[PDB]
């Protein structure tokens, strides 16, 4: 898995070299930013299932046609309303992994890889999960760096979304 | 591979669950004692050249069938991939050092190595004679309290000591 | 060149995308590391001449027949004195752009690519130059990180000498 | 490629020279900024896809007859081309700002794209009013003062549109 | 541009060997089927008009927020409705194109190309685009084999869009 | 590979003979039923996005442990994966529908499929009930009467069916 | 082996893609030929005797030194005519392998491939074969289409001959 | 490349224009003469080696200097590519014959032709008069009415023989 | 791979020793007999393609089943296989005769060749017996008195021979 | 051009590195040779034309044939003896070449390179060259080495044509 | 490349003629005096890297703006390569030694050199002094007359400077 | 290893060759130069422990500090004066087998390949080991063209430490 530390790792690796000082100092970079990663961590954690439900209402109010339309994409009935909530919680906990981690490698290996495909293959609209990303970002409630921390991951999820 | 935070990372998706407030904790404290690991890795890089080369000579002053003609180390070409190998290996220690996890030494490293040495003819017993030697070394530079902050290794050598014994029984 | 910003950099346009919070936290780990990176670098720069001195001599007094032998590659003449004192001032200067430069990068492009083949050429003996790096290494009055810093670089290119 | 600290040391050892105090004291104010350029940095990738889709967006509602069949961006391979080069020419706009330096930008981005576009046929002229159109939203961005310690941007923006301006007088 | 004849020389070409007779029948094979395909370019062509104007309304009917959502991507004034219809009449167009050129490569070259980057990008569904090729399906009024190579074409479409 | 007529040519050959009268006329057939086949083909091909996609769903919906946190095809990537091998499936299904023999699709498909399968931890009985699921989704729109000339399409279905089966039997 | 289908099937494979309209128009153009290269495989077949032995004649009648100069690779014994014989029967077999698969695989793949490897290894010259293929087409009494399939495969080995 | 079907089609995308009915008439006209084209390629095909054989040794009988030592084409490595420069250009005829357009034949084989036989010093004068050798015997084998249904093929031989003199005129 | 002085050599190092003087003078019969050796490589070499022929033709009178159609030697392409690995052997021979030492034959030709032949069904002992066939042509080549000073080439010949049996025993 | 001198330096210059003991021995190996191979040149070229003359004659006598049948392949006429007398020259010519040079590069170069195709082109038999280099083998009356270098030569082309 | 043997024999090609009598004698002479040449060749290359060091110490005494910081040759890079490219020089004027031909000097070497300097800025007037004072060096090395037998090597000696001057003149 | 023979065999084996005539020449070029390889070997080995002892003294008496400096890569005790001696034996020892071999093959395998790396390793000084092989240089007592392999090899050996 990518981490800041595993990434200086591959790096030296590659070059068949010990870890140099650019990349201890990398490494205390992460340790540095760690406080305020896992502040937005905690906090997303502790009010999961708030932000989900609060996300997922927030996806069809703006896209009502979602709880209306037949289909197996939408959430007109219990099957598809649990899907989307799922959906929205993976991507909510796959965010707290990416704080955790210190970078974009859970959210790369476990959702965004092959995310496109999916979305083309089962007709689920980027828009939706853009949309309930958004609500997470205005309700976190968390101010400072630790806003930011969850701010650039959310942000990251929607550009690859976009 | 996986570092100490990707290791709960992927334990807990696995299981498809958020971190507990504990294992937050926990990584918390990774975090907190990390500037004691970055000194750990930066001296050992830092001395690597001598910690090989002591090593060996002594290796090779314990075992004079290694260097005579007709032994595994004899010719300098055979020499320098010996003292190549003890290199690479005091390399991946520093590598799971400085992750706090294991893998990329066994992943990267010691997995296949036995064979590798036996298709050869390396003696294995020999290479882990040698690590041993270079793991003494490293731990008394990494320990040394001249020069730093003083504080409490104990964990963290024990930790290198484990990488060190994992690379010796890998060959051995 | 190769900086820790110019690393982050290269990394990112290899895969061709955009920086990666992972590349951003290195960044602010080597902005938090230069104030100790600055202090090495001024006390190396403002005490360079008597460091040079020292080390010339410390080198001359370990290997008193580099003072006394016939040859180019000796200093047993003005010439190869000032060869010597050059040489050692080329260390302690490219040193200190490591310093400033927050890695190896003027390290390994201005003096160690092409070393050994230097040395070998010209009948130089690395330990010469151990001998003045250790000698810089006790003698430039730095402590805590600033000594740190400066040590790590004295070993990388003691490193690169053996 | 350079960034402030390489650019100072680079031409310090053409000259053979230590570096001088006020440099020394210049390449710590580098460092005192750095947090308000990692900001910048930051807005800047995490509104990429908007940047670049808005300022395309408009560059058509200007410039129809790029999207009309037999234009430059007709089709939908020309078009992903076009939104391609904008987004190109951000991120190296983005590295520039990293770094403190249009090096990286001239180097690897800029030098030879005028002659690349002529042969092509590209209007290097609408590829200038769509980067201006980006350094506007992306300045925007920049100095939002909402979410973000409130202080003074103005060197910093001055240096991003700078770069912007650069990218688009080489294609022009 | 690839057509079943461009294509049988590249094959003969990378070779480096005179056509063959597998590719002259191959040839042939598309001068037999040319009948069918003329008849549906000639049928869509002299039709487009309608074909359109009822494809943009089908859509319209299965997805009403279309012509009522705020945004750029739809279709709620008049400059949404052009945009909709023109798009439409370009897959309808490159649709004839291939009949006539007898392959995908009009498709694949002037439409299919970038298509899940545009979409992706401009925030379109896939899936009014869909609905849009099944009403010119439904109402081509095509029969034989001519019904078969427009469906085909159509099918093909649907299918880069899924 | 070889297809229906370089089957009977290759078997002719190894014993150094001119085609007998019965194999002609048997080629001939082959020849003659040749726009039935086209049919099957084109059918499966443009309809193989609802085929994969269908078979898909159902299978996840009978297996749920697939797409559970830690299951074989939960992550969009291991998801992506599991849908390109339902996809692959199909087109070498429908290559060897071209062909009339089904060397194509075990030689470059599913010789060695099982033993990917199992380094990888993929459960292969799963893939085969997919796989079963597609081939009746393909065999009702190969026989769907509307739309085509009315006629007996029984023995290619039948062909078709089988190349299904083959692929189920080298996974399950 | 290569065939106009396993072709269409290998163009398809190289570009992990399903067949296309243009493959299966290359395929029909195979079946609509194959009346004219069945009924031409038929003749040949059904009067291959009388054309081996008239072909075997016309090169001894062309070339009579190689019914008279003694040598392993003239037909001035029975060995050597009996070798000449199996020769032109072979070369007359694989046209009909050829007219079948509607390609020439089977003659690019059992004796094109290493034939002038084999004629010089074992001093067997072309102008022989050619002579005796010439003789097929004169005699093969073929006429309309089946007369070009097996003119066109004929010249295609006199073409390998040459 | 193009075809008559790709020229007409990419001129009309360029436009953003439907085929016109009497586009759509001359591009059935194309077809309808289908069978023709495919006994012009044939033919010249099936007597590619004589055609170029027979050329080339008229052309050394006609200019000995080119096989006197010194010459171009002596030595056999010389006369080797001699010949296959006429068989390529050959190739590229039939080519450019059966896709009804001299693209192809322009694109891949012609265009730099000139300057890389002015380079090695390869007489292209000489190389046109062996190509205009070369369209005599392919027009008459490909204007024989022996064994084929009589018909009018002046259109396509004078298309043809175009191709051969587009070829000789680009390095005479 | 070795020649006769790299053999001595490479044994003398393993022990850490000089060569003795018995060594040496062995050596420098090797020397003294070159010329010979020289000439036993050069007849073979420059009668190569009559004694893999003439072998070749033998094996296949003795062995019809071999060109028989759907023999392991029918086709042009596999009698062309079976041509080159009789040239094949006959190359390697020659090298281990300029050598003075097996190891070339060994090493790049022999080893393995076996289980190639097994997996392929190659008949390896009809190889074995072409192989006798090429060595009894060529020593008879190169005991010819014909032509060349007189001499005892008894040695060199037996050498040659047991490369031939060497070859012939990997195989059969 | 391939000498035992420019295959040395290239295999020094292929390796980057001086020449070695090993190739100044292989060069004094082509000068110790160089006597025994220019007496065979001397000899060849001072009885050049008898020896071409007769090998021609050679042919002839071997193979009746080419002096009676028509075609341009043959030399049933001047032209046709002119050229085969031109061929045999070119053979000795090369082969004087190749004892100069003191390796088979003249040869490879000026005539091997390309034999293949062109006897395959104009239909000339390898059988008649072989004939006229056993012809020259037979009477250049050479003796001890000199002997040895010419029939090295000629046996090398007549593998070359087997 | 060619030697002073296949310049001769590629000018009688051209002509189609047997070399002169004359010709062969000159050829003769060249191997007559072999013996000098392998003694010439072998003495450069024995004393090589003192022929490269020594002229590369003169040139920097004589022009120390080479060896300044900023100079072309500063930094172990850029010495690495000025040291380099004298090697290079003086490998390839043995080589023309060896071949008794300046081809190999000029194809392989000095063709484009003075290009790729002007490029990179590397003073090419300071390359021909180098070249000299290896020229001077290497002549007196070949013509000591110590440890060798006595006699003429003058018009070698000749020959080679003739090569030095060649490279300094490419690039001067 | 590579000798003068299997550096001919695996030129000949790169192009799938038979021997050429050149390689063979090159062959009887080192038959011819073995008399005085042979020769030079003989009376190094008879006088190696002369030549040995005398080699080591010359570097003590060169260079010092080699006997008297503390350190595991200097000579002061016996420990280090019999690594000395004993790397002296191996240059002898191991420049007779290039002798015996006719090339630098051993050297190039037993010795150099890695001596660079293991000399910087150990801290051991090349110019020491130019020394002692320009000793063994004036003290061999060889003439002629002995003398001159002699001297090729060990000149090879100092350009090696150089
Ligand atoms: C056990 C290994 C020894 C030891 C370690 C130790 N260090 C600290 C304090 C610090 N170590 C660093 C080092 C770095 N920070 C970076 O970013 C980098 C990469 C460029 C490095 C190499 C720093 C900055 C500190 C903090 C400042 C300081 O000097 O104190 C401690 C105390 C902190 C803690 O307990 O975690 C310790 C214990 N101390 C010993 O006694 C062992 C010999
Ligand atoms: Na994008």
């Amino acid at each position: 898995m990518k981490t800041p530390i595993t990434e200086a790792i591959a790096a030296a690796d590659t070059q068949g070299r010990f870890l140099s000082n650019t990349e201890l100092q990398a490494v205390n970079g992460r340790f540095e930013r760690a406080a305020a990663s896992m502040e937005a961590a905690r906090a997303l954690t502790n009010n999961a299932q708030q932000l989900i439900d609060g996300a997922a209402n927030a996806v069809y109010q703006k896209f009502p046609y979602t709880t209306q339309m037949q289909g197996a994409n939408f959430a007109s009935d219990s099957r598809g309303k649990s899907k989307c909530a799922r959906d929205i919680g993976y991507y909510l906990r796959i965010i707290t992994y990416s704080l955790v981690a210190g970078g974009t490698g859970p959210l790369d290996e476990y959702l965004i890889a092959g995310l496109d495909e999916i979305n083309r293959t089962f007709d689920l609209s980027p828009s939706w999960y853009v949309e309930a990303l958004k609500y997470i970002k205005a309700n976190h409630g968390l101010s400072g760096q630790a806003a930011n921390e969850a701010n650039t991951y959310i942000d990251y999820a929607i550009n690859a979304l976009s | 591979m996986l570092d100490a935070f990707a290791k709960v990372v992927s334990q807990a998706d696995t299981k498809g669950e958020f971190l507990s407030s504990a294992q937050l904790d926990a990584l918390s404290n990774v975090v907190k004692d990390g500037s004691k690991r970055l000194d750990a890795v930066n001296r050992m890089t830092s001395n690597a050249s001598t910690i090989v080369a002591n090593a060996a000579r002594s290796l090779f002053e314990e075992q004079p069938q290694l260097i005579q003609p007709g032994g595994n180390a004899y010719t300098n070409r055979r020499m320098a991939a010996c003292l190549r190998d003890m290199e690479i290996i005091l390399r991946y220690v520093t590598y799971a050092t400085l992750a706090g996890d294991s893998s990329v030494l066994d992943d990267r490293c010691l997995n296949g190595l036995r064979e590798t040495y036996q298709a050869l003819g390396v003696p294995g017993g020999s290479v882990a004679a040698g690590v041993a030697k270079m793991k003494d070394a490293a731990i008394a530079i990494v320990n040394d309290p001249n020069g730093i902050t003083k504080g409490d290794c104990s964990a963290l050598v024990s930790e290198i000591a484990s990488y060190f014994d994992r690379a010796a029984a890998a060959v051995a």
